[PDB]
Protein backbone atom coordinates (compact mmCIF):
# COMPACT_ATOMS: atom_id res chain seq x y z
CA UNK A 1 0.00 0.00 0.00
CA UNK A 2 0.72 3.67 0.18
CA UNK A 3 -0.78 6.72 1.97
CA UNK A 4 0.23 9.78 -0.20
CA UNK A 5 -1.75 12.84 -0.05
CA UNK A 6 -4.15 12.12 -2.40
CA UNK A 7 -7.53 10.97 -3.89
CA UNK A 8 -8.23 7.42 -2.32
CA UNK A 9 -9.09 5.18 -4.87
CA UNK A 10 -9.45 1.62 -2.82
CA UNK A 11 -11.14 1.46 0.38
CA UNK A 12 -12.35 -1.15 2.51
CA UNK A 13 -16.58 -1.81 2.42
CA UNK A 14 -17.89 0.88 4.79
CA UNK A 15 -21.31 2.27 3.96
CA UNK A 16 -22.31 6.30 3.64
CA UNK A 17 -24.02 8.38 6.88
CA UNK A 18 -26.00 11.66 6.13
CA UNK A 19 -24.16 14.27 7.53
CA UNK A 20 -24.89 16.02 10.51
CA UNK A 21 -24.40 19.75 11.22
CA UNK A 22 -23.56 22.19 13.94
CA UNK A 23 -22.85 19.06 16.26
CA UNK A 24 -19.44 17.84 17.10
CA UNK A 25 -19.08 14.62 16.32
CA UNK A 26 -15.94 12.20 15.46
CA UNK A 27 -15.75 11.47 11.50
CA UNK A 28 -14.17 9.62 9.10
CA UNK A 29 -13.29 11.40 5.98
CA UNK A 30 -11.27 8.53 3.57
CA UNK A 31 -8.65 7.50 6.50
CA UNK A 32 -8.92 11.14 7.91
CA UNK A 33 -10.14 10.66 11.68
CA UNK A 34 -11.07 13.27 13.68
CA UNK A 35 -13.42 15.05 15.87
CA UNK A 36 -14.56 18.40 15.67
CA UNK A 37 -17.91 20.27 14.76
CA UNK A 38 -18.65 20.48 11.00
CA UNK A 39 -20.12 23.62 9.15
CA UNK A 40 -20.18 25.13 6.21
CA UNK A 41 -16.90 27.14 5.25
CA UNK A 42 -16.57 30.76 3.73
CA UNK A 43 -13.42 29.29 1.84
CA UNK A 44 -13.19 28.30 -1.23
CA UNK A 45 -11.37 25.32 -2.93
CA UNK A 46 -10.20 25.07 -6.74
CA UNK A 47 -11.73 22.06 -8.09
CA UNK A 48 -8.89 19.31 -7.47
CA UNK A 49 -8.00 20.02 -4.14
CA UNK B 1 5.60 23.19 15.17
CA UNK B 2 6.80 20.08 17.38
CA UNK B 3 3.28 18.50 16.61
CA UNK B 4 3.96 17.37 13.08
CA UNK B 5 7.10 15.53 13.50
CA UNK B 6 7.12 11.81 13.43
CA UNK B 7 10.13 11.45 16.24
CA UNK B 8 11.18 8.26 14.46
CA UNK B 9 7.59 6.40 14.94
CA UNK B 10 5.47 5.67 11.70
CA UNK B 11 2.93 8.87 11.69
CA UNK B 12 2.78 11.91 13.65
CA UNK B 13 -1.13 12.46 13.64
CA UNK B 14 -2.41 10.25 16.99
CA UNK B 15 -5.48 8.67 15.83
CA UNK B 16 -4.22 7.68 12.38
CA UNK B 17 -1.66 5.40 14.35
CA UNK B 18 -4.37 4.19 16.96
CA UNK B 19 -6.66 3.53 14.18
CA UNK B 20 -4.21 1.57 11.98
CA UNK B 21 -2.19 -0.66 13.94
CA UNK B 22 -2.82 -3.52 16.81
CA UNK B 23 -1.88 -2.51 20.62
CA UNK B 24 1.12 -4.95 21.12
CA UNK B 25 2.90 -2.25 18.50
CA UNK B 26 0.59 0.71 19.19
CA UNK B 27 2.36 0.86 22.31
CA UNK B 28 6.02 0.85 21.41
CA UNK B 29 4.97 3.49 18.76
CA UNK B 30 2.97 5.50 21.47
CA UNK B 31 6.13 5.18 23.61
CA UNK B 32 8.48 6.82 20.82
CA UNK B 33 5.84 9.54 20.41
CA UNK B 34 5.38 9.80 24.16
CA UNK B 35 9.46 10.17 24.57
CA UNK B 36 9.83 12.65 22.22
CA UNK B 37 6.34 14.90 22.98
CA UNK B 38 8.01 15.44 26.36
CA UNK B 39 11.43 16.01 25.61
CA UNK B 40 10.22 18.97 23.79
CA UNK B 41 7.75 19.85 26.36
CA UNK B 42 10.91 19.47 29.06
CA UNK B 43 13.17 21.81 26.67
CA UNK B 44 9.73 24.23 26.74
CA UNK B 45 9.46 24.53 29.95
CA UNK B 46 13.11 25.04 31.21
CA UNK B 47 13.05 28.27 28.51
CA UNK B 48 9.91 29.57 29.97
CA UNK B 49 12.07 29.36 33.67
CA UNK B 50 15.34 30.81 32.29
CA UNK C 1 -13.71 -11.10 3.08
CA UNK C 2 -13.12 -12.99 0.69
CA UNK C 3 -9.32 -14.26 1.18
CA UNK C 4 -10.03 -16.35 3.90
CA UNK C 5 -12.32 -18.70 1.94
CA UNK C 6 -9.14 -19.65 -0.44
CA UNK C 7 -7.23 -21.44 1.13
CA UNK C 8 -5.53 -21.87 5.05
CA UNK C 9 -2.55 -18.87 5.26
CA UNK C 10 1.15 -19.93 6.55
CA UNK C 11 2.30 -16.98 7.96
CA UNK C 12 -0.39 -14.17 7.34
CA UNK C 13 2.03 -11.65 9.67
CA UNK C 14 1.19 -7.65 8.51
CA UNK C 15 3.55 -4.51 9.27
CA UNK C 16 1.78 -0.87 8.60
CA UNK C 17 -1.53 -2.14 8.92
CA UNK C 18 -3.09 -4.82 10.98
CA UNK C 19 -4.79 -7.41 8.94
CA UNK C 20 -7.84 -7.27 11.37
CA UNK C 21 -8.48 -3.52 10.06
CA UNK C 22 -8.65 -3.88 6.77
CA UNK C 23 -12.16 -2.74 6.44
CA UNK C 24 -11.88 0.85 7.99
CA UNK C 25 -8.92 2.40 5.73
CA UNK C 26 -9.13 4.47 2.70
CA UNK C 27 -6.25 4.71 0.80
CA UNK C 28 -4.36 4.63 -3.00
CA UNK C 29 -3.11 2.67 -5.38
CA UNK C 30 -2.11 -1.35 -4.30
CA UNK C 31 0.65 -3.09 -5.73
CA UNK C 32 0.44 -7.18 -6.37
CA UNK C 33 3.35 -9.19 -7.02
CA UNK C 34 3.00 -12.67 -7.53
CA UNK C 35 5.52 -15.56 -7.35
CA UNK C 36 6.24 -19.35 -5.88
CA UNK C 37 9.18 -20.14 -3.10
CA UNK C 38 10.09 -23.71 -1.43
CA UNK C 39 9.01 -23.08 2.33
CA UNK C 40 11.93 -22.13 3.69
CA UNK C 41 12.76 -18.63 2.29
CA UNK C 42 8.95 -17.61 3.09
CA UNK C 43 10.26 -15.34 5.97
CA UNK C 44 13.00 -14.67 3.81
CA UNK C 45 9.78 -12.18 2.23
CA UNK C 46 10.13 -8.95 4.53
CA UNK C 47 11.77 -5.62 5.06
CA UNK C 48 15.52 -5.45 5.63
CA UNK C 49 16.22 -9.71 5.48
CA UNK C 50 19.13 -11.58 3.75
Amino acid sequence: FELLHAPATVCGPKKSTNLVKNKCVNFNFNGLTGTGVLTESNKKFLPFQ
Amino acid sequence: KQLSSKFGAISSVLNDILSRLDPPEAEVQIDRLITGRLQSLQTYVTQQLI
Amino acid sequence: SVLYNFAPFFAFKCYGVSPTKLNDLCFTNVYADSFVIRGNEVSQIAPGQT
